[PDB]
This record gives structure tokens, C-alpha cells and sequence, in this order.
RNA sequence: GAUGAUG
RNA sequence: UAAUUGCGAUAACGAACGAGACCUUAACCUACUAAAUAGUGGUGCUAGCAUUUGCUGGUUAUCCACUUCUUAGAGGGACUA
RNA sequence: GACGGAGCCAGCGAGUCUAACCUUGGCCGAGAGGUCUUGGUAAUCUUGUGAAACUCCGUCGUGCUGGGGAUAGAGCAUUGUAAUUAUUGCUCUUCAACGAGGAAUUCCUAGUAAGCGCAAGUCAUCAGCUUGCGUUGAUUACGUCCCUGCCCUUUGUACACACC
């Protein structure tokens, strides 16, 4: 399957139970203005490439 | 006639004085001398348990107590070693002459 | 934390209303006359003491500070 | 011309005047690898010597970015107690495994280090989340410090566990960790335990 | 130019001098050296038995060279060892007196080591010689 | 603090009772002020001398000596 | 009584047990406590 | 006199005093040739400053070092930094000064370690631990 | 918005 | 904010202990005062190897000078400028 | 990685009155140790405490094996009136459990963890202990209130021995 990469933006605060997550706002590279809320497990900062597995899913949060 | 005095003490202040003033001292008298050497501190240390039974938390305590020698070079006539001995007696301070 | 005590905040504050002519922007000058303006038991206190000074003299540079 | 001196300095060292190289043989004037989500954390634009550097890398949070990838290779492999702490016995195990990549390749040996790593990155992950004392597994996304980290960890741990009670050296090892990783082969026990983190992480979607 | 033997490896310039010993066979080997281990550290006895004391002799000649004098306990020191003691831990257990001291009688008979003022044997002007003749050999073998 | 063994003396006795014996522990801080040798006050301590008080000039004016 | 635990006393309770003998104070734990500041023995690190 | 400088490096209890003078381009630690410097695999942390400036600026000096105190890995960063050290004061005293501020660029921009000492100092063990921050192993039952 | 009695 | 640390608000105003200050110890000073019971250099005597004025050494009863490395006394320095 | 030869580097300390202490050096012995002298009441001597891990070159070659040295026999020495229920040290022989460890559970955020040893306390003799010291030197956070607990406010209580 083919693999999709995004930038983040944005650090939107600590989440998980034990506080190992973080949630950010990407930034598609191709097509952007496309932006999403997903969450990543270890540390990041803004201008970090991720490699989004899958696109359309948008991450639950605390609140 | 040559001298060494060495000083010692376990309060500095109290054995600049006693040092200082031997300097002075000599000094006015315009005799050849080698300045005060000072050697190295030596800590002395006594670690021991706080407890006096043997019970609670295992809690260590640590003292010190320090000295610092030092001794100076002189040559001078027995007319003035004389008195130089005699001079400078200051508590907490012991000193010690060698003639040769 | 960066956060001054009262005795350092109290004693700055009693300088500027009493010499504030002779104060600078600048901490070095400050240094030397908090020697000579003021007693002071140490160098680690002296030097936090004219360091707020100095931060006081920017203020009332930009506008007048209240207390 | 080279310098004469009173003292005598070989002219292979000397050759080295005019351009640094890696343990004064590999070189870094080519090493590129096209993951575009970690050229700002392997560092392999900085030549150095000997991968012994003594660096202050642990006082503040992205500092280990900027260690050169050779030497955090090198560091993890001081493990399993016994052998923590002697680095110099890493500085020279990672001296026989790059002679020997080069020799089984004829490719740039740091360049197959820098593959394999970028190959093996783990993409997506997991964590525990629950409520009351039941729990269950949820699917999260891995930073690119965080690829780097785990791929090291990975290929050190894989090479280790093969040199026990093997007659295969540390130095091979690992060597062949590295040439399978970098060829994306299932043989790698990094690229294996890759494909079981990825395919937990997409079955807890 | 000329050379002294600090200009050469200590492993390079051990083993030409202690062939060369080997070589003129007129060193004196003490005859129990079949059976004795260096240090009571060790637990066997050392594995070269043709030429390991042809090979300490070679190393006190170099260490007289580089210091002003040494003694018998400089040399049970210098090639004590760490005891393994099993079940308890290690701890540094001096080497043999018996092998450093007859080396050092050994070597004056062949003239390259006198005692000196101080205590302690002390590196003479023909050590010096055959020491520095041998040092230009083996750099001349760099080939 | 340290000023604990500048400006502090203490002393502790017992005393012996019918029904048993008990402590008597008595502290003493002498007036730094008053000090003859060490520091003549806290180590907080911060004071500042007042300024004399100036007037202004009239117009400038030059002494001849 | 040329050596041993029992050769040995504190100066100051006769105490055979804790003794500290180095710089041949001679005194017990318990006794070097209360007398150190007078012996000149402080505490600063 | 013969044109002289004095410099010197640390790292834990290694200390390294080198001596340089106007000379042949004589280079030597402890009295042997920089390049028996031992243990081995470290050597080319010895030659660093010699290659990142250039073997050309060498030629016309002598340097001796001595070193003592510490381990066999902190007295080679006592070496490499005392002939760094040693070249620089030898451009302060004797050569102009837009020389020496290029020196200090090339070592500057490479390693710090190779001009400035490195400030890590070791903590004291307290009691209740094997070591520094180390606790023994505390039990309940 | 699992379970969690007792001295 | 590490802090009942401060900004402030305010039927409370002004104070006291605790924290901070303080003391010890570690990191810098080619700046001061010195120092064979610490070191470095020069010169005498001197071994070895080359030899063009070199390389490495020895000499505590041979002397002289000096203080980067070593000891301290007294200071400087950081206050987030 | 074990073993055998070479390489070869610390810092904190200690040391002889109602007296034998730290011990160089020469000689003897495989070792332990013995013996004649010597320096030090100490920045002077022991002491560059030539420490261990370490590096280099070789023997071994996945084999309970040259990993491990527990358990036993036999002799040789030191300290002490006196060691047998072996104080300890040396030498040869014996050569077991242990193939990385279940539920559980402890410590740690940099010269820190961890690895390696040295001085001191104890001492006539005996460290697998403790207090310090240095030497080699990583991985992983720069967060949270899930578990265990702490501090402040609000709120309910039939608790006051105070949620046991």
C-alpha cells in the first residue's frame, strides 16, 4: 500500500492515561491545505515530517 | 645564623597575624629571608553513625578539623633570634624553631 | 526559578528613591555604587541586588512604574 | 608536496590533509538516503575521525539529533551489563564491520548503515489506554526521532543476540544484520520485528 | 638523525631483543624456568616455554632504560596481576620475586645493567650500547 | 543558617528530682550589633546611607587661586 | 592483655565497644558526638 | 632568547604541559614521537589538531609535551588540546593577529574540547547508595 | 461510570 | 516560582520562625604575595646515538633566574548581564 | 570470552611513648614468607602508592568446554598464651549446582546508571561489610496523574481510639 506524508504545525498538548502521546495538527505536503489532528508516540516538534500510514482518520482526545 | 620557624594552627586568621608580623618584623631590620612558604591543608575526618543505639534510618555523620603549617627562612645575628622567639605568642598558634 | 525575594526587591526599590541621579543602565556602574551607597554582607547579594536595579532603570526608562 | 618534519609522519595520514575521512578509509561525500521524513535526524553531514567523540548530548531534549549516526551506533552497542561502560572495544568492533560490509558489497559501507536504519523505522505504533484496569491497545503515529532511536535499538539488539553462543564474531553479526536490513529481506531480524509492530498497530485501528 | 629506544614500539622492540638474546645464547636461564608460573596470580604456567625469559629480559632491559633505577619490588609490582580468588572478588597479588631477582643478577654478567648508589639496579654505559645498536635494526626493517 | 553559630550559645544540664531527673536547655542570641569580632549583623541585612540634601546652581562661576 | 577488644577503654566511660582509635582520640562514638565541638572537631559538609 | 610559549589542557586529572620554540618541526610527547602515542585505536584524536589546520603551519616549531594524572583516554585529550593550545599562544606572541583569529576558527568550528576544557566535574557518593544517585536495594517483608 | 469483604 | 517565591487583590494594619540569604566543597584567573618540603628553564660535570649549532638521558651539596603546570593567603568573577 | 606474555596510567588517605608503625634496597625460597640494612614523627620516606577494567600479540574453538570453582584429601607458612568446630595465606589433587531464571519486586535522568579496583573504620590475625576515592562511560524522558503517595481550596460525614 502506498504511504502518505504530512508536516506538523502544531503542538496541541500532552495526551494519554500515562502522558505518552502528543497531539499535533499536520500539513500535507502535496495538496496542501489539508490539515489534520492526529496524535505521535515519542518526541516532536513543529516542521516534522511524518509518514501517515493511512490519511481520513482524525485522533479522539481528552477533550 | 640560620633559622626555619614553622607555624601551625587550626585558625587562619589568628596565624596570619602571628606570620605577618614575623615578616614586618624582619623586614625593619632588613634581613634576608624566604617568604612565608605555605604548605598544604591536611582535613582530618571522623565519620560515625548519629544514632547512639542502633535504630532508625542508617544516617552517617561527617567532621573535619584542619591545620595549616607553614615556616619561614631566616639569617640573621644571635642578638635578634633572640627575641624573636620571644615575640608573637598568640593562642591557638604553636611554633616551632630549628637553628641549622 | 528566577524569582527574587522581598530582600532583594525591598532593597532595590529603596535605592531608586534616593539616588536615582546617579543610577545607570548599565550593571557594572550599578556594582560599584551599591558598594558605596549601601552595606551589604556579600558579593552573591550585592550582585543580585543592582542587577534588579539595573532591570528597574529599562522600566522607568519606558514609563513611569507603580510602588 | 607532503610536509617533511623532524619527526616522521606517514604519507597515509597525510593524505588526509586535504579531506576527512572515517577511520581515514570511508568517506562522507556521498552518503544520501532518500527518506525525505529524516534528513534532519541522522547526522552524516559532519566527517569525523575516530566515532569517539565524548560529546555533552544529554542536557537538553534534542541534542542526541545532532550526534553523528556512526557514534549512536556505536554507543549502543556497550550493553548487557558486562560490557557497559568499554567503548574503545565499540570503536574498533565498528572498525570490522564496515571493512567487512565493503568487502561483501562493494557499496559505501556508511551508506548501507544509513539505509538499513531508514529501512526499519517502524511507522506506526501502539499504546495502552483504558480506564478502571481494563486495556486495551490503541493505534498512534512514531515521530522521526523516535524511528531513528528504535531502529538502533533494534539492529544492535538483533546482532547481540545472534553472537551468543555462536562462533560467528560480534563483528559479523552484526554485519549481516546490516547488509539484510538494508535490503528490505525478512532474513533481517530488524525488518522482521518491523512488520509485526506495524501489522498489531493496523489490526487495533 | 641517530635513534634512542623510546623512538621505537615497546611490543616491536620486546620481541626483536629477546630473539636476538635467544640468538647469542649467552644470557643464563635460572633451569626451573619449565616449571614455575610468574606470578602466584596466575594459574598456569606460561605458555611459551622456550622463550618467555629470554622475553623478560628483554622488557626489564627497556624499563631500566627509560627510569633512573628499580628494584626488585618495582618489578613485582610492574608485572603483578589481579587474583581471581573464585567466589570472592579479585584484588592486585604481587608477582614472583625469585624469577625478577635472577633476572637481575642475570643481566649485570652480561654487562648491561649495574647496581647503582640509592639501591636498585641502574642502566649501564654498555647497556646503553647494545640497546641503541639494536633500537636502528629494527627500524631499519621497516620494509 | 550559619548565623546559628555566629550569634547563638546554648547549654544543656540536668537536674536531679525525688521523682526524677529533668533537663534545662537555655539559648542566648547576642545583639549582632554589639559584636567586638565577626560580622556586625545579619546576613540579610541591607541599610543604605541617606543622601545629603543638594541645592541648585545660579550660574556657573570659576575660583582663582 | 597485650592486645585485643579488652586492652582497650574509652577515655571517658570505660566503655570496650564502639571505640574510634584514629589519631589516637581514644574516645567512644557516643562520647565523640558531645565533646567534638570542645575536642575542635566541626561539622560542615 | 630562542621565541618560546606555554600552554597547557585538562580533562578529569589529565594535565599536559606543552613547551614550543621556534624550531624544525619537531613534535613529541613524553619524550617518544607523537605517532607511538598508544593506546592505539585513539591515535588519529592526537593527530586532529595537526591535520585540521594543516601540516604547513608545523614546519618552523618544535613542541614537547609531558603529561601526567588520569587515565589512558582523558591524557589524549590533554594532549590533542595542548598542542592546540600551544600553537594559538605561539601566534599570540609572535605572528599577527588576523592569523591567530583564523586558527581559532578551524579549531573552534571542528571540536571545542581542542581550546577549552571540558567542564564536567564527577559528584560526591552519599551514604545510603553504592554510588552518586544509587540506593541499595530497600525491602518491606 | 470492570472488580475492591474484613479487624 | 523549587518555595506562604513574588505580581497583585483586599476588614485588615504592621510583625516573628521556616524557605532564600548564610557556611563548606568543585569548576576559571599566563592578574597580586611567595615558595627546592613543588615544579620549569639556563649554565657547570656527564652517558648513549649522529655528527653542522641534533635527539634522549644522568648529576641533591654545584649554582643562577623564574612561577604556565603544583600548594596556599588575600581578591576578581555570574547578576540570568 | 577464558588463559599466557608484553603495553602501562589515578585520587581521597594513613604511618613509631609510656612505643614498636608505613616500609624502600640487597640477599634466600616456586609460593607464602625469612634475613641484614635503610628512609619517614612526614608537599622531604614508604608513594609516579607502575591499582583493576583496560589495550597489543598469541593458545582455545560452541563441546558443562581451557566458562564456574562449590564440596573434599594431602603438605608448607604467618598472627596469637592457645586456631581442633580447618582465623587467614601458599602448593598439588578432587572439579558438584549453574545452559540467562515463575508469579513478584528494587535503584537510577549525566561525568549520571553500570563496569573496575584503592585508602580509611573495624585489626595481632581474617572482607563477600560500611564511609570515601578515583578510572571507562551509554541507551531513554525533558512528560503525566493510570497505579503508589504528598501539598492547597471546595464539599459530605452517624468518624475523635479519628477508615486498621
Amino acid at each position: 500500500t502506498p504511504v502518505t506524508l504530512a508536516k506538523v504545525i502544531k503542538v496541541l498538548g500532552r495526551t494519554g492515561s500515562r502522558g505518552g502521546v502528543t497531539q499535533v495538527r499536520v500539513e500535507f505536503l502535496e495538496d496542501t491545505s489539508r490539515t489534520i489532528v492526529r496524535n505521535v508516540k515519542g518526541p516532536v516538534r513543529e516542521n516534522d515530517i511524518l509518514v501517515l500510514m493511512e490519511s481520513e482518520r482524525e485522533a479522539r482526545r481528552l477533550r | 645564623i640560620k633559622i626555619r620557624i614553622t607555624l601551625t594552627s587550626t585558625k587562619v586568621k589568628q596565624l596570619e597575624n602571628v606570620s605577618s608580623n614575623i615578616v614586618k618584623n624582619a623586614e625593619q631590620h632588613n634581613l634576608v629571608k624566604k617568604g612565608p612558604v605555605r604548605l598544604p591543608t591536611k582535613v582530618l575526618k571522623i565519620s560515625t553513625r548519629k544514632t547512639p543505639n542502633g535504630e532508625g534510618s542508617k544516617t552517617w555523620e561527617t567532621y573535619e578539623m584542619r591545620i595549616h603549617k607553614r615556616y619561614i627562612d631566616l639569617e640573621a645575628p644571635v642578638q635578634i633570634v633572640k627575641r624573636i622567639t620571644q615575640i608573637t605568642i598568640e593562642p591557638g598558634v604553636d611554633v616551632e624553631v630549628v637553628v641549622a | 526559578g528566577r524569582v527574587r525575594t522581598k530582600t532583594v526587591k525591598r532593597a532595590s526599590k529603596a535605592l531608586i528613591e534616593r539616588y536615582y541621579p546617579k543610577l545607570t543602565l548599565d550593571f557594572q556602574t550599578n556594582k560599584r555604587l551599591c558598594d558605596e551607597i549601601a552595606t551589604i554582607q556579600s558579593k552573591r547579594l550585592r550582585n543580585k541586588i543592582a542587577g534588579y536595579t539595573t532591570h528597574l532603570m529599562k522600566r522607568i526608562q519606558k514609563g513611569p512604574v507603580r510602588g | 608536496t607532503p610536509v617533511v618534519l623532524a619527526t616522521p609522519i606517514p604519507e597515509e595520514v597525510q593524505q588526509a590533509q586535504t579531506e576527512i575521512k572515517l577511520f581515514n578509509k570511508w568517506s562522507f561525500e556521498e552518503v544520501e538516503v532518500k527518506d525525505a521524513s529524516l534528513v534532519d535526524y541522522v547526522q552524516v553531514r559532519q566527517p569525523i575521525f575516530v566515532a569517539h567523540t565524548a560529546g555533552r548530548y544529554a542536557n537538553k531534549r534534542f541534542r542526541k539529533a545532532q550526534c553523528p549516526i556512526i557514534e549512536r551506533l556505536t554507543n549502543s552497542l556497550m550493553m548487557n551489563g558486562r560490557n557497559n561502560g568499554k567503548k574503545l572495544k565499540a570503536v574498533r568492533i565498528i572498525k570490522h564491520t564496515l571493512d567487512i560490509i565493503n568487502v561483501l558489497t562493494d557499496q559505501n559501507p556508511i551508506q548501507v548503515v544509513v539505509d538499513a536504519i531508514t529501512n526499519t523505522g517502524p511507522r506506526e505504533d501502539t499504546t495502552r489506554v483504558g480506564g478502571g484496569g481494563a486495556a486495551r491497545r490503541q493505534a498512534v503515529d512514531v515521530s522521526p526521532l523516535r524511528r531513528v532511536n528504535q531502529a538502533i535499538a533494534l539492529l544492535t539488539i538483533g546482532a547481540r543476540e545472534a553472537a551468543f553462543r555462536n562462533i560467528k564474531t560480534i563483528a559479523e553479526t552484526l554485519a549481516e544484520e546490516l547488509i539484510n536490513a538494508a535490503k528490505g529481506s525478512s532474513t533481517s531480524y530488524a525488518i522482521k520485528k518491523k512488520d509485526e509492530l506495524e501489522r498489531v498497530a493496523k489490526s487495533n485501528r | 638523525p641517530g635513534v634512542s629506544v623510546r623512538d621505537v614500539a615497546a611490543q616491536d622492540f620486546i620481541n626483536a631483543y629477546a630473539s636476538f638474546l635467544q640468538r647469542q645464547g649467552k644470557l643464563e636461564v635460572p633451569g626451573y624456568v619449565d616449571i614455575v608460573k610468574t606470578s602466584s596470580g596466575n594459574e598456569m604456567p606460561p605458555q611459551d616455554a622456550e622463550g618467555w625469559f629470554y622475553k623478560r629480559a628483554a622488557s626489564v632491559a627497556r624499563h631500566i632504560y627509560m627510569r633512573k633505577q628499580v628494584g626488585v619490588g618495582k618489578l613485582n609490582k610492574l608485572y603483578g596481576g589481579a587474583k581471581s580468588r573464585g567466589v570472592r572478588p579479585y584484588k592486585h597479588i604481587d608477582a614472583s620475586g625469585s624469577i625478577n631477582r635472577k633476572v637481575l643478577q642475570a643481566l649485570e654478567k652480561i654487562g648491561i645493567v649495574e647496581i647503582s648508589p640509592k639501591g636498585g639496579r641502574r642502566i649501564s654505559e654498555n647497556g646503553q650500547r647494545d640497546l641503541d645498536r639494536i633500537a636502528a635494526q629494527t627500524l631499519e626493517e621497516d620494509e | 543558617g550559619q548565623p546559628v553559630n555566629d550569634f547563638i550559645d546554648t547549654a544543656t544540664r540536668h537536674v536531679l528530682m525525688r521523682q526524677g531527673v529533668l533537663g534545662i536547655k537555655v539559648k542566648i542570641m547576642r545583639d549582632p550589633a554589639k559584636s567586638r569580632t565577626g560580622p556586625k549583623a545579619l546576613p540579610d541585612a541591607v541599610t543604605i546611607i541617606e543622601p545629603k540634601e543638594e541645592e541648585p546652581i545660579l550660574a556657573p562661576s570659576v575660583k582663582d587661586y | 592483655r597485650r592486645y585485643g577488644k579488652g586492652s582497650r577503654q574509652c577515655r571517658v566511660c570505660s566503655s570496650h565497644t564502639g571505640l574510634i582509635r584514629k589519631y589516637g582520640l581514644n574516645i567512644c562514638r557516643q562520647c565523640f558526638r558531645e565533646k567534638a565541638n570542645d575536642i575542635g572537631f566541626n561539622k560542615f559538609r | 632568547a630562542v621565541p618560546s610559549v606555554q600552554t597547557f589542557g585538562k580533562k578529569k586529572s589529565a594535565t599536559a604541559v606543552a613547551h614550543v620554540k621556534a624550531g624544525k618541526g619537531l613534535i613529541k610527547v613524553n619524550g617518544s614521537p607523537i605517532t607511538l602515542v598508544e593506546p592505539e585505536i585513539l591515535r588519529f584524536k592526537v593527530y586532529e589538531p595537526l591535520l585540521l589546520v594543516g601540516l604547513d603551519k608545523f614546519s618552523n616549531i618544535d613542541i614537547r609535551v609531558r603529561v601526567t594524572g588520569g587515565g589512558h583516554v582523558s591524557q589524549v585529550y590533554a594532549i590533542r588540546q595542548a598542542i592546540a593550545k600551544g600553537l594559538v599562544a605561539y601566534h599570540q606572541k609572535y605572528v599577527d593577529e588576523q592569523s591567530k583569529n583564523e586558527l581559532k576558527k578551524a579549531f573552534t568550528s571542528y571540536d571545542r574540547t581542542l581550546l577549552i576544557a571540558d567542564s564536567r566535574r564527577p559528584e560526591p557518593k552519599k551514604f545510603g547508595g553504592k554510588g552518586a544517585r544509587s540506593r541499595f536495594q530497600k525491602s518491606y517483608r
